């Protein structure tokens, strides 16, 4: 059977893709809140994947596993308010992003199972790339300089704000888990896949240095 | 007023499960998709293209790792022995690591099937002789001279032929010595006056329509430093 | 009574002798297997599917037993070991004939049974902390056979008296003198490794000991004939 | 807004449910079945198959283990008793440990049905002589001598005759004493010169189609010290 | 009626296969994880039961009931990883493999009921065998020793590797004991049930000194 | 994924409630009932006598 | 055993006399068969 290499089975499971800290001291987040834009790639083995193809579409359910930093469980109520592409998000716990309603916000007890919600295709283009080979639009003039290349905006996928309920801090530590896994994956014009160590999230530079994929061998004919 | 027990896995997280979950947008609708040439639906279809098998794998500075790419025929040789390509075992660390197919293995666990490799030759048109390149089955050790690797699956490529020598490999699995192909010189390197006395093998390779793969495993190098 | 010939080889066995066949299967080419075109693996029928007759077992008043593993009792005989050796996978049937030489006067029983996957396990002392495996020669005999050091247990830690549970004949030397077991292939897979791996083992154990007056000659033979039935080998050379 | 009542026994595991459960790797295709001969789909096959019936039960020492295979009929005894085959229950300790209908009724707590013991000589081919083989039912005494046992359901067994022998046990339940077998010297033991004058008697047992176990048990010996 | 003598009934039912012991302090699992291979044979009897065939193929159900060595239940986040046969089991609590995708992971509560997961057919080959009459391949050549004899490979049936969730050592001493039950079961030829007591696990070894079924009779005439 | 709300009397213990549990052994097969003379299938049989 | 690899036949004295062996071929143009 070959149902194990489709692009659907691929992709079809769920990892870790970012960690959140609420700690009740320090200077992580002070403000007992967090912004995390969607990434794919927080999941390590994510980017050379998807970098496979060119263009991709895709759906991605994301489930929300919060504990303490010992894996206690204790009865705190979160909120998990997804702020859509356009939309602006929180810049203080008191601001009022959090209560706009066209920001869908999931409340959970840390006592109830992981929440779970699915976030459709949101790209304004057919297909989100990981390639853009060209400045952004639009054009002209000249433009402003070199920096902007190689970045393609409508992969933008959303923002996921994550906040303990309430005007007062929390009274525990709390780590927010957050995993995803696409659904519907479809993908087209297969590129040779990345052979040289990445350097930076949002380009395919590498090191001047580079390295074979592998060369265990001394000559061509001992094996 | 429903009867309903709850069982045993309640309330459990687990990430390859593939159920439905609540829409965050339902009145949202998607861009409605356009066409896009070159889909792929299986990645079956990515093994049966025949990518650069890095038969040369020996140079490791920077400048000289398009030589591994090729390997060289040579004047200078004699009847003696060009090159074994490593075992013809494509996920193991190797030649087959430059291949398409090989890089796919990475990510699964186990595979089987039967292997397609070309090889080409990009000497001048004027050079002419005979290589002999034989296939060694699992477990049988390396020919010791041409001879005996003659009494075995062999196929005699003439430059008469400039490339369409593509060896077959019978089967594959995964169940550590796997079959070996090896290229002999039948006859001496012949050239004219004028032509250079050395010139490169490409090799290719890739898969055959009844290979599989099974078992997915994450598994490459490092993400973004 | 009458000549059985195939191949170069001629033996003397009786028309009067009743067959079991293994788990009701006779042996069969693999059609089964899925890897063909191209190419099918080499079948020989004519000539390496003829009768190999092993050297004979004497067995007396104080045997325990004998065991011959397969293919590994052929895999150094005839041009049957010849394939076997040279080749990189394996499958075949075989068709094994047991037959005693033994007069009115003497008395015994034996019991042929077939056991697959027949793995032995020998002793440090009794008993551990930990273990000796059993040597080549323990666990692949050749052609002459290994001899039981506690039959009753079968080497392996298992009753002989559940034995004919496998595909078994009695040799009762006051009623029958041979017994003749078809086996089929018995594999978790089509293919396998002739000489790393033995599919079943041949069982001859006394079960009613040897006995005569003293006089009858002491030793009583036991020969053993075997024949593949559908071989198939796959692979190329040395 | 389905409305639904969670009734007692939620959340509970029981060990003997036989629910459905997540699985863990949805996109895993199983290696395909191929065929093996020899598939047991129930242990009563496995009931049905003789197998040696310890009657000799007496010796201890590992090297004369095998002598507990069978039993001796000699040329010495007299028109007297043979061996009296422990009582006719396949689950007790005796004998019947040996088969593997004991072995299997150790894996369940009733059973019931009939049973077949079959005897075999092992003299040699002049020896003639006659056995008595009597069942007596349960609750009935083992007879006192083979004219009483003679009385009863019996056998007479001639070395006219090797083993075509197959005593019939009528029937066996669970709900101590179950019926006797007890082999009797009809005739003395008969031989020309030359032959051995003591032969040795195997015997065989195994249920009929009519028999069945019922409620499934766990208790053996030792794993792995 | 006799589908109690079916072999899908002959091993129904659910039995304990596994402890493991995560204790605050000891010398037992000190980094607060630990790796179980899935042993079959973990549950006393089923060696012996399972052995009377020689190729068997099902599906294993697992079940796994944690809670403190005086069966407390505790507010403890726990993660039930399974790594399948070929991937990398972790050395530590902060390896990657706790987050590679490929690794099916349940995350449950100690407060939920016990999680539960179906493991496939996991060998390569149409059957597991419980004797395999030969050394492992690749052969020959000669081979090196004895010692890998009657070990067949393709029994591997994966690894559960048990964690409690969080960066900092859980509050709690716990125990998780896992069950395991057999669905669908098929066997191929049969053999002669094992006589004489176990020595080693992973081959038929028996004592120099070996004993009768039973025996308790002075002499063949007297009951 | 379908949607479902729990309703007061949930979890409650009610020990007149006919409904059903699971089976302690599902593979067990109860004895056969044989005919037996005297069945009784209303007390008010009883009540008449 | 490597006469048995060769054309023989097994006589069993199940059979008298039966045993008749045949000498494929003979000719004169000093080794010649054995039996």
């Amino acid at each position: 059977s070959t149902a194990e290499t489709t692009l659907d089975s691929f992709f079809s499971r769920a990892g870790l893709v970012g960690e959140i800290d609420l700690p009740l001291e320090g200077t992580t987040n002070p403000n007992g809140y967090a912004n995390w834009d969607i990434d794919i790639t927080g999941y390590a083995q994510m980017r050379r994947k998807v970098e496979l193809f060119t263009y991709m579409r895709f759906d991605a359910e994301f489930t929300f596993v919060a504990c303490t930093p010992t894996g206690e469980v204790v009865p705190q109520l979160l909120q998990y308010m997804f702020v859509p592409p356009g939309a602006p998000k929180p810049d203080s716990r008191e601001s009022l992003a959090w209560q706009t309603a066209t920001n869908p916000s999931v409340f959970v007890k840390l006592s109830d199972p992981p929440a779970q919600v699915s976030v459709p295709f949101m790209s304004p283009a057919s297909a989100y790339q990981w390639f853009y080979d060209g400045y952004p639009t639009f054009g002209e003039h000249k433009q402003e300089k070199d920096l902007e290349y190689g970045a393609c905006p409508n992969n933008m996928m959303g923002t996921f704000s994550v906040r303990t309920v309430g005007t007062s801090k929390s009274k525990y530590p709390l780590v927010v888990r957050i995993y995803m896994r696409m659904k519907h994956v479809r993908a087209w014009i297969p590129r040779p896949m990345r052979n040289q160590n990445y350097l930076f999230k949002a380009n395919p530079n590498y090191a001047g240095n580079s390295i074979k994929p592998t060369g265990a061998s001394r000559t061509a004919i001992t094996t | 007023g429903f009867p309903t027990e709850l069982k045993p896995g309640t309330n459990q997280f687990l990430t390859t499960d593939d159920g439905v979950s609540a829409p965050i947008l339902p009145n949202f609708h998607p861009t409605p998709c356009i066409h896009i040439p070159g889909e792929v639906r299986n990645l079956l279809e990515l093994c049966q293209v025949e990518t650069i098998l890095e038969v040369n794998n020996v140079p490791t500075n920077a400048t000289s790792l398009m030589e591994r790419l090729r390997f060289p025929v040579s004047a200078q040789a004699g009847k003696g022995e060009l090159c074994a390509v490593f075992r013809a075992d494509p996920g193991r660390s190797g030649p087959w690591q430059s291949t398409l197919l090989g890089q796919l293995c990475g990510y699964y666990t186990q595979w089987s099937g039967s292997l397609e490799v070309t090889f080409m030759f990009t000497g001048s048109f004027m050079a002419t002789g005979k290589m002999l390149i034989a296939y060694t089955p699992p477990g049988g050790p390396l020919p010791k001279d041409r001879a005996t690797a003659m009494l075995g699956t062999h196929v005699i490529w003439d430059f008469g032929l400039q490339s369409s020598v593509t060896l077959v490999i019978p089967w594959i699995s995964n169940t550590y010595t796997t079959g070996l192909v090896s290229i002999w010189y039948q006859t001496n390197y012949v050239v004219p006056i004028g032509a250079p006395n050395t010139a490169y093998i490409i090799a290719l390779a890739a898969a055959q329509k009844n290979f599989t793969m099974q078992l997915c495993k994450d598994a490459s190098d490092i993400l973004q430093t | 009574v009458a000549q059985l010939t195939i191949g170069n080889s001629t033996i003397t066995t009786q028309e009067a002798a009743n067959i079991i066949v293994g788990y009701g299967e006779w042996p069969s080419y693999c059609s089964d297997s899925d890897a063909t075109a191209v190419d099918k693996p080499t079948r020989p029928d004519v000539s390496v599917n003829r009768f190999y007759t092993l050297d004979t077992k004497l067995w007396e008043k104080s045997s325990k037993g004998w065991y011959w593993k397969f293919p590994d009792v052929l895999t150094e005989t005839g041009v049957f070991g010849q394939n076997a050796q040279f080749h990189y996978l394996y499958r075949s049937g075989f068709c094994i004939h047991v037959q005693c030489n033994a007069s009115k006067f003497h008395q015994g029983a034996l019991l042929v049974a077939v056991l697959p996957e027949y793995v032995i396990g020998t002793v440090a002392g009794g008993t551990g902390t930990e273990d000796s495996h059993p040597p080549y020669k323990q666990t692949q005999p050749g052609a002459d056979g290994f001899e039981l050091q506690h039959p009753y247990v079968l080497d392996a830690g298992i009753p002989i008296s559940q034995l004919t549970v496998c595909p078994h004949q009695w040799i009762n030397l006051r009623t029958n003198n041979c017994a003749t077991i078809i086996v089929p292939y018995i594999n978790a897979l089509p293919f396998d490794s002739a000489l790393n791996h033995c599919n079943f083992g041949l069982l001859v154990v006394p079960i009613s000991p040897l006995d005569y007056d003293q006089g009858a000659t002491p030793v009583i033979p036991i020969t053993i004939t075997l024949a593949p039935m559908c071989s198939e080998f796959a692979g190329l050379r040395q």
